[PDB]
RNA sequence: GAUUAACCCAAGUCAAUAGAAGCCGGCGUAAAGAGUGUUUUAGAUCACCCCCCAAUAAAGCUAAAACUCACCUGAGUUGUAAAAAACUCAGUUGACACAAAAUAGACUACGAAAGUGGCUUUAACAUAUCUGACACAAUAGCUAAGACCCAAACUGGGAACCCCACUAUGCUUAGCCCUAAACCUCAACAGUUAAUCAACAAAACUGCUCGCCAGAACACUACGAGCCACAGCUUAAAACUCAAAGGACCUGGCGGUGCUUCAAUCCCUCUAGAGGAGCCUGUUCUGUAAUCGAUAAACCCCGAUCAACCUCACCACCUCUUGCUCAGCCUAUAUACCGCCAUCUUCAGCAAACCUGAUGAAGGCUACAAAGUAAGCGCAAGUACCCACGUAAAGACGUUAGGUCAAGGUGUAGCCCAUGAGGUGGCAAGAAAUGGGCUACAUUUUCUACCCCAGAAAAACGAUAGCCCUUAUGAAACUUAAGGGUCGAAGGUGGAUUUAGCAGUAAACUGAGAGUAGAGUGCUUAGUUGAACAGGGCCCUGAAGCGCGUACAAAGUGUACUGAGUGCACUUGGAC
């Protein structure tokens, strides 16, 4: 249902909260009385309805297909281009992934996707990341790696991912420090 | 409480203007800046020089024309002129508005060494924006 | 009568603003300050429509020869 | 929390994902429909679908994190299990057939028995009528005291100079065996239940 | 205070003998609530009795509203009686102390 | 009290006294319906139409329950919060009153009132078809004699109130006393429902008669008198004093008021800390010739984004006099103010202006709605940052005479050869406590490389402190900061106790900025790694509802003992 100030703008007129609950109450009267075409369609007037987008696979000069995508986190970006077939090759701005991110958490990060999509060792990637520190490096990647992946992975693996959380930008970032406490959210040692 | 550029409640017998009826925190949000210059922009300098010749000029204005500003006066620093835009009311004769008008133009260009205009709008009363 | 069986405040609000106030009084109703009182049944369904198509033709014929009248007059 | 109320905690379990639609009641048919539409919270950097994935040991890990040095904490768990497997090896190795039958050698088993072992059926918690009453512990509350005290227990001073890998291997191998000072302090704990036993109506 | 305690006990020796028979109703005597105590409010402006609770929540319930109903009745009873000459008003309250022992002793077994 | 001005009257004025003002009003709660009934003389027109329940006295009687006595058994019985004290007595059964009268009674009758509730019998419940002083009068009390189960003033014992025993007394007879909240607090009789009416109470009145009241207290008192037969009741004043007393209602305040809900959130629960040692730093006391303010939350690295001179307002000394200023004053007054803020507020209410109580103080709620609408302000909403989230921002009216006259302005007070102005020199210390911060006590550590795949240290860890030297700033370095050497101290996770945090948060770490010539471990700000609990309850805090009881802007009448309680009856002018 449309909310109350939804219906109140619609009415150009000023309700309470108990004549919303009359005329909702009303409403859901009406959908149980076997509303036809020409009574459901006065309802949806007062309804009110509740993907990730596949990139294009292109192609590269030897005709090689594959996806580009990208994605950031905190302050990291992340650029990935993943190939439709490779040997599980990860280069991070050049670098092997390994050698990279020398620690084996952010190696689990890069390989959350394709372990999730069992894809490990049939694409081939090239991650171009900047900014931030090791662990919001991590997360650009895997998510830039993600989204590249779902071009090549069926529609049905997509939603998986996106259920998962893969293919969801992280919306936590640091919060700003505020003036007269020490913290986004430490109080100075209360005096006495 | 904060007691900082806000017009307190009263019985409802009060009339206030655009700019005393907005607060502070609404500014660059509801309310413009009452003086546009170039001075505090980054990189920029004079900015204390600018703020002195703000006060100057809205000092001498309110004394040059007693009870009869209407509004706040509004001051622009294009290039090197000067302009001061206010709102008068329609209470001195327009003889003396010019008089004044003139002599005030020249005698700030010839203290602070720049063009000024001045720009007078014209109402029958102060501008009521609510009533406190 | 309001629906816990007392005198609708528009009948004393009416009186009030000298608004004249027909109505129809039923036997526990109280007719003091009802300009034109008309005794009888407000709860018979066939009372109701009776009266509610009474008023409706009053008015329409008192509004019809408004407006014949008018053209009458007008015609001439 | 940046997360609105919406969001719903993602669940990471492959075998969920594969069971069959046919094996599902209605109430499950509904809440897999239903889990289409909410907003799914991004994964924490922690958990994955490792089938080495242990939430146990990844809970000891964190509460025997200082200052958020995971990566120590980690090296520290797994020195732990190492140490213990090449115990539990030598002594398969020390031992004749009959015994290597009972010898235990996996450390995951071993750390998981012993924490079992260390988790106190029963905790005294302060009543009003104050009086400090027997009163039955939830099961969180049991294996958070069994892996504190465990924590604790290794953290003594009474150890000197010894690494914290070998003093929790060998600590957690007496608490599999159950011995050792968090055995005695779960009974400890027991005894003062027993003996407040009779201010239990409080 | 000792007058207080002696309060109290009247009190306690009091409610018991009355939930002892239908008087105040029969179907408050067919729940057979039993008292755990009873304590006075130091300025005498209430009289809690603490009734021991059973295991069936919808029998607590039952019981607890069955008991709110009764509990003027049952000071008009006791005021009645001359117990004591002045009653507060009497409120119910549920014990629940011990279910720790009774748990305890079923881990310990 | 004086001064000015004014007002009234005026050859008068006005202080005292006295008088003139005087009964058709009321009687439930304010004074007042006398405890009840009946006369005469009279008065009035209301005269003409017109069974029995519980009255009362007498006689007789008793079902249940007591006491006592009998046996039979038992050794304890009784007593209460729990014990004492007391009896050796206790249980069944049986006998058995001169005491009291379950149930009916949820009835509302009888009687004039008081009273009358076991059964039977006798006698019996006046009257005109009006009102109207000798006869009664509960409980209590007295006299003489009986009864005395039980209860019980008083007494005694036990630990006024509680328990035990017991007496007047409650009972019968024969006489006295005549008082009660003797109340339906509402006089008798007749009549009416016509237009309601201080309030509450028992809807409002009319006629008619008798009794009673004329502010409170003095005063249910004194004197006299009557009854007494001497310690009391009835009748009942005066003087002196006061401008009140009194009745019925409305609202605000208060508790040391309990039950139920509650709350990084009251206590526990998770993490990290303060207090234990050193150092930085603020404050108080001492000291100093020698700094103001801030002062529980809401002071205490605070005004200060900061003191070697300056700053500086302090002290010492010296100097100037229309003084930079058509002077000035950092001197009092924040308890005059503006200006800016704190606190609740980690609130949501504040609200003008309008519209029931028969137009009183006062009130304004019910959604299947019953007199509330409310502008505006605030929350909200909107906006910045990265969302639609969170944090920021906002946060009305009032609260603490809250702070700030030393940001500046200013009412008021005072100085003007000094309370103004200028120059030179100076403490800025520590018996002792305390606030905050930094560094540690280590092995998750020390150290290097590196920025996370290593080797040493490990009783050493541990000072930013102290000492010496040098460098940067600056006129000036013991003054500040920085660099080196030196020394390696206290301490081994810490007392009273206690602070903060609900997630990119705490914690840890590293940079940058403000301000200065220089100067902080202070402040501001950016970023990195980055978790644990989140569930219980309310003693403690506070916030609510349920509400209770306090009070300011059980109670009582009569009677008697004792020394305020108790005994008996009565009333609700109390609660259920
Ligand atoms: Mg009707
Ligand atoms: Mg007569
Ligand atoms: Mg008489
Ligand atoms: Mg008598
Ligand atoms: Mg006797």
């Amino acid at each position: 249902w449309l909310i109350k100030e939804e219906l109140e703008e619609m009415l150009v007129e000023k309700l309470s909260d108990l004549d919303y609950m009359q005329f909702i109450r009303l409403l859901e009267k009406l959908l149980t009385s076997q509303c036809g075409a020409a009574e459901e369609e006065f309802v949806q007037r007062f309804r009110r309805s509740v993907k990730q987008l596949i990139e294009p696979v292109q192609y590269d000069e030897q005709g090689m297909a594959f996806s580009k995508s990208e994605g950031k986190r905190k302050t990291a970006k992340a650029e990935a281009i993943v190939y439709k077939h490779g040997s599980g090759r990860i280069k991070v701005n050049g670098i092997d992934y390994q050698l990279y991110f020398p620690i084996t958490q952010d190696r689990e990060q890069l390989m959350f996707p394709f372990h999730f999509v069992d894809r490990l060792g049939k694409h081939d990637v090239t991650c171009t990341v900047s900014g931030g520190g090791r662990s919001a490096q991590a997360g650009a990647i895997r998510l830039a790696m993600a989204k590249a992946l779902c071009s090549f992975v069926t529609e049905d693996e997509v939603e998986w991912m996106r259920q998962a959380g893969l293919l969801t930008t992280d919306p936590r970032v640091r919060e700003r420090k505020k003036p007269g406490q020490e913290g986004a959210r430490r109080k100075f040692t209360w005096k006495k | 409480k904060n007691r900082a550029a806000r017009v307190r409640v009263s019985k409802g017998d009060k009339p206030v203007t655009y700019e005393e009826a907005h607060a502070p925190h609404y500014i660059a949000h509801r309310k413009g800046w009452l003086s546009l210059h170039t001075g505090n922009l980054d990189g920029e300098d004079h900015a204390a020089e600018r703020t002195v010749e703000d006060v100057f000029l809205r000092k001498f204005m309110w004394g040059t024309f007693p009870g009869c500003l209407a509004d706040q006066l509004v001051l622009k620093r294009r290039g090197n002129q000067l302009e001061i835009c206010a709102v008068v009311l329609r209470q001195l004769s327009p003889h003396k508005y010019y008089f004044l008008v003139g002599y005030s133009e020249t005698l700030l260009s010839y203290f602070y060494k720049c063009p000024v205009r001045l720009h007078l709008q014209t109402v029958p009363s102060k501008v009521v924006y609510k009533y406190l | 009568l309001n629906n816990i069986f007392e005198p609708h405040v528009a009948v004393r609000d009416a009186a009030k603003m000298n608004i004249p106030t027909v109505g129809i009084v039923d036997t526990n109703c109280n007719p003091c300050l009802i300009t034109y009182p008309v005794p009888g049944n407000d709860d018979s369904p066939l009372a109701v429509h009776l009266y509610c198509r009474l008023f409706q033709t009053a008015i329409t014929r008192a509004k019809e020869k408004r407006q014949q009248v008018e053209a009458l007059y007008r015609l001439q | 929390s940046r997360y609105s109320p919406e969001f719903k905690d993602p669940l990471i379990d492959k075998e969920y994902y594969r069971k069959p639609v046919e094996e599902l009641t209605e109430e499950e048919k509904y809440v897999r429909e239903l889990k289409k539409t909410q907003l799914i919270k991004a994964a924490p950097a922690g958990k994955t679908s490792s089938v080495f994935e242990d939430p146990v040991i990844s809970k000891f890990t964190n509460m025997m994190m200082i200052g958020g040095n995971k990566v120590l904490a980690r090296s520290l768990m797994i020195q732990t299990l190492e140490a213990v497997k090449r115990k539990q090896f030598e002594k398969y190795h020390a031992a004749s057939a009959e015994e290597q039958a009972t010898i235990e050698r996996n450390p995951y088993t071993i750390f998981h028995q012993a924490l079992k072992n260390c988790e106190p059926m029963i905790g005294l918690v302060p009543i009003l009528k104050f009086y400090q009453v027997p009163v039955p512990l939830p099961d969180r509350r049991r294996r958070f005291l069994a892996m504190k005290w465990m924590i604790t227990e290794c953290r003594d001073k009474k150890h000197q100079r010894t690494l914290m890998p070998e003093k929790l291997s060998h600590k957690l191998l007496e608490a599999f065996h159950n011995q050792g000072p968090v055995i005695k302090r779960k009974h400890d704990l027991h005894k003062m239940a027993e003996a407040n036993r009779a201010l239990a109506h409080y | 205070h000792a007058r207080l305690r002696a309060l109290n006990g009247l009190l306690y020796k009091a409610l018991t003998d009355l939930l002892c028979t239908p008087e105040v109703s029969q179907e408050l005597y067919d729940l057979n609530v039993e008292l755990s105590k009873v304590s006075l409010t130091p300025d005498f402006s209430a009289c809690r009795a603490y009734w021991k609770t059973t295991l069936s929540a919808e029998q607590n319930a039952h019981m607890e509203a069955v008991l709110q109903r009764s509990a003027a009745h049952m000071r008009h009873l006791l005021m009645s009686q001359q117990t004591l000459r002045n009653v507060p008003p009497i409120v119910f309250v549920q014990d629940k102390g011990n279910a720790a022992l009774a748990e305890l002793d079923q881990l310990l077994a």
